[PDB]
């Protein structure tokens, strides 16, 4: 069961630029690796098979090259339409194992999230159940942390977060995190708030309210 | 310096078989002699040990299994004949192992190739790597493959899944002047 | 004796398979390729495809690209015709077809052809025939027998044993739409000897083991 | 033009069985193996199954040996994947796709990839009843550019689609991918930014649309 | 695809004569990559030509042939008995390697009508439920005959079968068979069964016929 990994797990690159991404086997397996290029929502796309061997219609600007354990990607000059997810293939016995991936984003300035916080509506708790929503608007990078503290006590476990994908206008990425409680244990606490730690933030960021107010 | 031919990454077609050179260095052919891992270790002109000649060549390809009995002196058949030729009076050592591990893929493998035509047989230690399409017939072929005209080179398709005897073979012939 | 010997007649129901051998001799097999050539009953010739021995590269005809895949065996100098998911459109006489050549050359054609193999397709069973007199009429008379009845293909009829040639028209058969075959076999003799002379037609039908000799009467 | 269709998915109990249809054209049908890749939500995509040209070799992950079978009829240019007793870890997006065969020396070699592939197949695996969902609020604030959304709360199964002011509200809308709840069912949040100037003086109304349960909500969002 | 069209459909000459057969392509074949076969009934195909101008092995030197391109001859230049049969022309350069629908050679011959006799269905088989009434058509040429069955004056159609023998080798005529048949119950509701003949050599169609019975 041949398992194969790629290096590094995202990428951020600009239209031009020099993209490698390698494929690390744990067996030799020749010549036998394929990549795949896969945007959101679409099937993969065969890129090259036998390492180094363009499919048809790929443009010349993706080679690939390698022998044996290691593996390599290239895309020499990156183009608004290469920005996806690239997979790893090896070939040599079945199953046919595929590699993690590794998503090639678009590299922009750093932008901080706007933070809202949102309180159940009384319609929900009407069927005995809060939801309580923090909402990360239009940030860079992707990577942000949401702390949910309940009277100051900080919570785990009864949090749900969703991302995203990176938007086609300002390359910003929004996440929205749901704190779910029962209605009996909203009810018996005060202030409810979302602590942000982002890269554009300085120090973390709280949005809060007091329940009722 | 064995170490480096024997258990290399990849080895080469036997059509075009690589060669290695080795003059006077450090060896001993005990471990070898006494390995299973070697499904086949013959030597002619010498017995199976530490004498000395001036220079030593490592010839190195790769076979099925059914074939390793034709890298001998006078024999006949695909390899023998259109791919490699040991003279008579050869003087050394032939050596082989199971490579099915390495050189067998599901569905068959397409890097290793042997010479299916050829007009005449190839002289001892001869190497041709043409691409040249072969003529069968009167007609003359005009680089475009057809009735009589055929390609020269054919793929062994090596499966993990094969019999033992059309397996890959990994094989190192060891040449003493 | 540089021959190409083929299988013998086949006959399978719709939607099976069968597999046809040709095997090469007095010729080295391993250097030449072999054609198959499928012709039905009173058709032109139909190039189904070729294989190279050495190699075993096929090319085939857009019309059998679906279900016919050509294979060889050095080893056993024979090479096949395997035709999958039979109909009764596949009911023809198939034949292979090589270039002789050495260990080194070859011949400029397909010079060598097997015998041919026929293959018959339908859901019917063996049966023998049934052979009923054509009674000549009350200079020259013709009278014969009728051949109904039967499957597969073929029969063989003779008169008198083989006795009597001049005159005899044996008919090829048609195929009813009960799926059996009818075959007619008449003679011309001269009007005097229908008193004096027994006509007897011989049909066997090997598939069936089936022998009759049945005598023609004047009524 | 080459092309692969798959279809047959949908929602099934666990330990019941689907079946999963791929129709092809554009190519020589008999001339290719054939494979079944799945891709479940927010991973990469795994190989499950691939059937020779002509049916006679057959080989599966071993999560589905046993359960599972790939079969093809080259004489309607279809290709099956035959689905028992099916698990929660079955639920994936199910592609058919077309082998890869490298030529060399004019020998085909076969087993090298997926050069056509469908647009799948969704199959999800769950006992949970086919539910509406509840539409919630996400109120704007008094004085927190101002955010406001709808919370899509518990349906089963997916998708729910959600326009703003019946799509004429575009700009600045995030409908969140959803997330599967340990109930079974999914929650999903579709929020908007906009002119706090505009709060007073402006509707904003979500519109859920979940075809499965034959249900349309549209939820007014308002301050408070 | 090459398409290979052969010409004339049958070739009707006499013994002693010249034969000369073409062989037409779609577009322009190698000349050293098409042959000539030659076929008899119940035979496998006979390779005769090939390279377009190179004589097989054993093949008669009065077999020649000629042609470039999209257009090749295939000539005898003097017509033996032994040499009617069927030609097919193939071109094996070009990948599928297409045949001709072939050429008929058959002995040329004098208008020769044919004898006609009619079999009402032997007392055995009508015995099994089904009747068949057989009408000869013995030694007749040209091949082309028309058979129509009248059953009461009612002409037949869709219940009948032909069969045409190949050309002899002595008299160089055909012989026809055709077969009508008819269930016992239908064979009995009627009494004058007649084969009407048309052909060439005939001045007008000739008929024959018997009564059920006597
Ligand atoms: C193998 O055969 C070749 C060619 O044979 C030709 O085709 C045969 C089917 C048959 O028709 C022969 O009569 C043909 O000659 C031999 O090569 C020929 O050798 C002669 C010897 O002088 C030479 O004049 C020709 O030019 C050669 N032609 C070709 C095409 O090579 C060859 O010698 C045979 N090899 C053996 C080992 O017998
Ligand atoms: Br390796
Ligand atoms: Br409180
Ligand atoms: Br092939
Ligand atoms: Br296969
Ligand atoms: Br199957
Ligand atoms: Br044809």
């Amino acid at each position: 069961d041949i398992q194969l990994t790629q290096s590094p797990s995202s990428v951020s690159a600009s239209v031009g630029d020099r993209v490698t991404i390698t494929c690390r086997a744990s067996q030799g397996i020749s010549s036998w690796l394929a990549w795949y290029q896969q945007k959101p929502g679409k099937a993969p796309k065969l890129l090259i098979y036998a390492v180094s061997s363009l499919q048809s219609g790929v443009p010349s600007r993706f080679s690939g090259s390698g022998s044996g354990t290691d593996f390599t990607l290239t895309i020499s000059s990156l183009q608004p339409e290469d920005f996806a997810t690239y997979y790893c293939q090896q070939a040599k016995s079945f199953p046919f194992t595929f590699g993690p991936g590794t998503k090639v984003e678009i590299k922009r300035t750093v932008a901080a999230p706007s933070v809202f916080i949102f309180p159940p509506s009384d319609e929900q708790l009407k069927s005995g159940t809060a939801s309580v929503v923090c909402l990360l608007n239009n940030f860079y990078p992707r990577e942000a942390k949401v702390q949910w503290k309940v009277d100051n006590a900080l919570q785990s476990g009864n949090s749900q977060e969703s991302v995203t994908e990176q938007d086609s206008k300002d390359s910003t990425y929004s996440l929205s995190s749901t704190l779910t409680l029962s209605k009996a244990d909203y009810e018996k606490h005060k202030v409810y708030a979302c602590e942000v730690t982002h890269q554009g933030l300085s120090s973390p960021v709280t949005k809060s309210f007091n329940r009722g107010e | 310096p064995f170490g480096e031919v024997f258990n290399a990454t990849r080895f080469a077609s036997v059509y075009a078989w690589n060669r290695k050179r080795i003059s006077n260095c450090v060896a001993d052919y005990s471990v070898l002699y006494n390995s299973a891992s070697f499904s086949t270790f013959k030597c002619y002109g010498v017995s199976p040990n530490d004498l000395c000649f001036t220079n030593v060549y490592a010839d190195s390809f790769v076979i099925r299994g059914d074939e390793v009995r034709q890298i001998a002196p006078g024999q006949t058949g695909k390899i023998a004949d259109y791919n490699y030729k040991l003279p008579d009076d050869f003087t050394g050592c032939v050596i082989a192992w199971n490579s099915n591990n390495l050189d067998s893929k599901v569905g068959g493998n397409y890097n290793y190739l042997y010479r299916l035509f050829r007009k005449s047989n190839l002289k001892p230690f001869e190497r041709d790597i043409s691409t040249e399409i072969y003529q069968a017939g009167s007609t003359p072929c005009n680089g475009v493959e057809g009735f009589n005209c055929y390609f020269p080179l054919q793929s062994y398709g090596f499966q993990p899944t094969n019999g033992v005897g059309y397996q890959p073979y990994r094989v190192v012939v060891l040449s003493f002047e | 004796q540089v021959q190409l010997v083929q299988s013998g007649p086949e006959v399978k129901k719709p939607g099976t398979s069968v597999k046809v051998s040709c095997k090469a001799s007095g010729f080295t097999f391993t250097t030449s390729a072999v054609q198959w050539v499928r012709q039905a009953r009173g058709q032109r010739l139909e190039w189904i495809g070729w294989i190279v021995v050495g190699s075993g590269n096929t090319n085939y005809a857009q019309k059998f690209q679906e279900r016919v895949t050509i294979t060889r065996d050095m080893s056993t100098t024979t090479a096949y015709m395997e035709l999958s998911s039979l109909r009764s459109e596949d009911t023809a006489v198939y034949f292979c077809a090589a270039p002789h050549c050495n260990s080194t050359s070859c011949y400029d054609a397909f010079d060598i052809w097997g015998q041919g193999t026929m293959v018959t397709v339908s859901s019917a069973s063996t049966k023998g025939p049934s052979v009923f007199p054509l009674a000549p009429s009350s200079g020259t008379a013709a009278l014969g027998c009728l051949v109904k009845d039967y499957f597969p293909e073929p029969v063989t009829v003779s008169w008198n044993s083989g006795a009597l040639t001049s005159g005899v028209h044996t008919f090829p058969a048609v195929l009813q739409s009960s799926g059996l075959y009818s075959l007619s076999s008449v003679v011309t003799v001269p009007s005097s000897s229908l008193g004096t002379q027994t006509y007897i037609c011989n049909v066997n039908h090997k598939p069936s083991n089936t022998k009759v000799d049945k005598k023609v009467e004047p009524k | 033009q080459v092309q692969l269709v798959e279809s047959g998915g949908g929602v099934v109990q666990p330990g019941r069985s689907l079946r999963l249809s791929c129709a092809a054209s554009g190519f020589t049908f008999n001339n290719y193996p054939l494979h079944w890749v799945r891709q479940a939500p927010g991973k990469g995509p795994e190989w499950v199954a691939v059937i020779s040209q002509d049916g006679g070799n057959k080989y599966y992950v071993d999560s589905v040996k046993g359960r599972f079978t790939i079969s093809r009829d080259n004489s309607k240019n279809t290709l099956y994947l035959q689905m028992n007793n099916l698990r929660a870890e079955d639920t994936a997006l199910y592609y058919c796709a077309r082998d890869v065969v490298v030529v060399v020396a004019a020998r085909n070699h076969y087993y090298n990839g997926m050069d056509v592939w469908g647009q799948g197949t969704t199959v999800t695996v769950s006992s949970a009843s086919t539910k509406g969902p509840s539409v919630f609020p996400l109120a704007p604030s008094s004085k927190s550019t101002a955010a406001l959304g709808c919370l899509v709360k518990d349906y089963f199964p997916e998708p729910v689609t959600v326009s703003w002011n019946s799509g004429a509200l575009t700009s600045g809308v995030h409908t969140f991918p959803a997330v599967l709840q340990s109930s079974g069912l999914y929650s999903l949040s579709s929020v908007v930014t906009v002119p706090s100037s505009s709060l007073g003086t402006q509707t904003y109304i979500c519109n859920v649309n979940h075809k499965p349960s034959n249900t349309k909500v549209d939820k007014k969002v308002e301050p408070k």
